[PDB]
């Protein structure tokens, strides 16, 4: 049954693809669709387990850990590979149920004192930046030795879910730099996704890649300069989005269909038919 | 086929296509049918896709492709009434309905010119027991000289239940407009705003020399498109932008 | 969600399917 195995394998690959492309705030609905369409719960819960985790890490799903005030983001940088994720702010790991989006079983996690003060300073600066620039944003900052370099990875998430009004949106941004005095390269990606689906399906998908440089000196000064780069680039991106919206409304849209013919009257269908 | 009265998979498929990115409808629809091949005909008919343009090489005119003028892998031209590639037994309208289809195509080509001043249109009709149904297709792309690109697809399905003894008919119009805007500028990076809205109207009318089917249908399509255009402007450039700025 | 397209008139019955989808039957 080689041909049948290829078909179940392809069906699960399709199901996983659909699940990972669910809009923000609509995972459950897409999952239910895919489950009923695949009609094989075993193929699904094993063959698509990776899709649940991939979606959550791709979306920077924020999660609340009981006993700690600030939420942590589920990201690829916190994946311990064993079902647990890292909270680099509270120096703990926690089990994460990707389907129920539940954090449990906090346990101390040992981290490297090398990157610790650089990470903490960037986190403190980033949290203050997010509190001021987002209505209800969350952020998580990691510090790792990666392919041979001390690296800081800052992640920001912000969503608004209003399914009763048939729309959901999410902002994600990710920022990386290596602690390489005197000057380090900054790489980042900014992402927006908005879904409106009252009597239709309209989606904004946007992303911007960033390359910049930051002066690396002390932990606290570098952290200040890093957030400055973040603020400048996120503000520029958001302003560019609005300016493009304006051009789309007042130019692009009008080159498609007119409001009325050049006659400035509705159509005389008797004249069209004679 | 609509073979099942209770079909939870069909409902889930349509729900799913309201949620996956409309930028990937074509690939998603094909993968979706792989999952539920027995819904192939239902999904091809019910999931709207961006319209493709073909060239009728007999008359030298473009026409629009959709499921409604397809048979196998061949598509029927509204201008020549022939399938490309050739098909010896393709679905064809009746001789009487083809005459109406020709007039409708001429009429909506004028509608296209007046409201869109460009683009391409096509009308395809097919017979029903006590009436007929049709699709009116319009595709218009914006200026390719511009960094911000746009494209408009109209998909109007009309179902006409005729009551000739009363010289009236009942019209049901289901209209989708797919609106696509895209740019890769320095400031915003990549920005893709795309998708569709669908609305429906029904109305009874007299059918006569002074108000024939094409005039009854034209007025409905005109009213619907004028309304949808205004809703699209509000939803795309008002609502989705306000959502963005509510995120940050 | 409700779907105007679910009951939207479908094209004629009994037409051949496209080849790329025939392979999925």
């Amino acid at each position: 049954d080689f041909e049948d195995r290829v078909s179940d394998e392809e069906k699960v690959r399709i199901a996983a693809k659909f699940i990972t492309h669910a809009p923000p705030g609509e995972f459950n609905e897409v999952f239910n669709d895919v489950r009923l369409l695949l009609n094989n719960d075993n193929l699904l819960r094993e063959g698509a387990a990776h899709a649940f985790a991939q979606y959550n890490m791709d979306q920077f799903t924020p999660v609340k850990i009981e006993g700690y005030d600030d939420q942590v983001l589920i990201t690829e940088h916190g994946d311990l590979g064993n079902g647990r994720f890292l909270d680099p702010r509270n120096k703990i790991s926690f089990k994460f149920d990707h389907l129920r989006k539940e954090a449990s079983d906090p346990q101390p996690e040992d981290t490297e004192s090398a990157l610790k003060q650089w990470r903490d300073a960037c986190d403190s600066a980033l949290r203050a930046y997010v509190k001021d620039h987002y209505p209800n944003g969350f952020c998580t900052v990691y510090g790792k030795s990666i392919d041979g370099q001390q690296t800081i990875i800052a992640c920001i998430e912000s969503h608004q879910f209003q399914p009763k009004n048939f729309w959901n949106g999410r902002w994600r941004s990710e920022w990386k730099f290596t602690i390489t005095p005197p000057t380090a390269q900054v790489a980042a990606v900014l992402k927006i996704q908005v879904h409106y689906y009252e009597d239709g399906n309209v989606q904004l998908v946007s992303h911007k890649d960033i390359q910049d440089s930051v002066q690396v000196s002390s932990d606290v000064q570098t952290a200040k300069e890093f957030i400055k780069i973040i603020e400048n680039a996120e503000n520029e991106y958001q302003t560019a989005i609005s300016e493009n919206y304006q051009t789309m409304s007042d130019t692009t849209f009008k080159a498609l269909r007119r409001q009325l013919p050049v006659t400035r009257t509705k159509i005389d269908w008797n004249k069209i038919l004679s | 086929g609509s073979e099942f009265m209770s079909d939870q998979q069909l409902d889930c498929a349509l729900d799913l296509m309201r949620r996956l990115p409309p930028q990937q409808i074509e690939k998603n629809l094909s993968d979706l049918i792989d999952l539920v091949p027995s819904l192939c005909e239902d999904l091809l008919s019910s999931v709207d896709q961006p319209l493709k343009i073909a060239r009728d090489k007999v008359v030298g005119k473009d026409y629009l492709l959709c499921d409604y003028n397809r048979d196998g892998d061949s598509y029927r031209s509204p201008w020549s009434n022939k399938y490309d590639p050739p098909l010896e037994d393709g679905a064809m309208p009746s001789a009487r309905l083809r005459k109406l289809e020709v007039e409708a195509n001429n009429a909506f080509d004028q509608y296209r010119d007046l409201y869109f001043e460009g683009g391409v249109s096509s009308v395809y009709l097919w017979d029903l027991d006590h009436g007929f149904a049709g699709v009116i297709l319009i595709k218009k792309a914006g200026d390719g000289s511009k960094k911000i690109k746009g494209c408009w697809d109209s998909i109007h399905v009309v179902e006409v239940q005729e009551k000739s003894s009363g010289r009236t008919a009942h019209y049901k119009l289901t209209s989708t407009v797919m609106l696509w805007l895209q740019t890769n500028k320095t400031g915003s990076g990549t920005m893709n705003l795309g998708g569709s809205l669908t609305r429906q109207m029904e109305k009874d009318e007299t059918v006569s020399d002074s108000s024939p089917h094409i005039a009854n249908i034209g007025r409905l399509v005109e009213d619907m498109e004028n309304k949808i255009r205004s809703t699209l402007n509000e939803i795309y450039f008002g609502k989705t932008k306000d959502i963005v700025n509510g995120l940050r | 969600l409700t779907h105007f397209v679910r009951e939207r008139a479908q094209g004629p019955r009994g037409r051949r399917l496209p080849a790329h989808l025939q392979a999925k039957i």
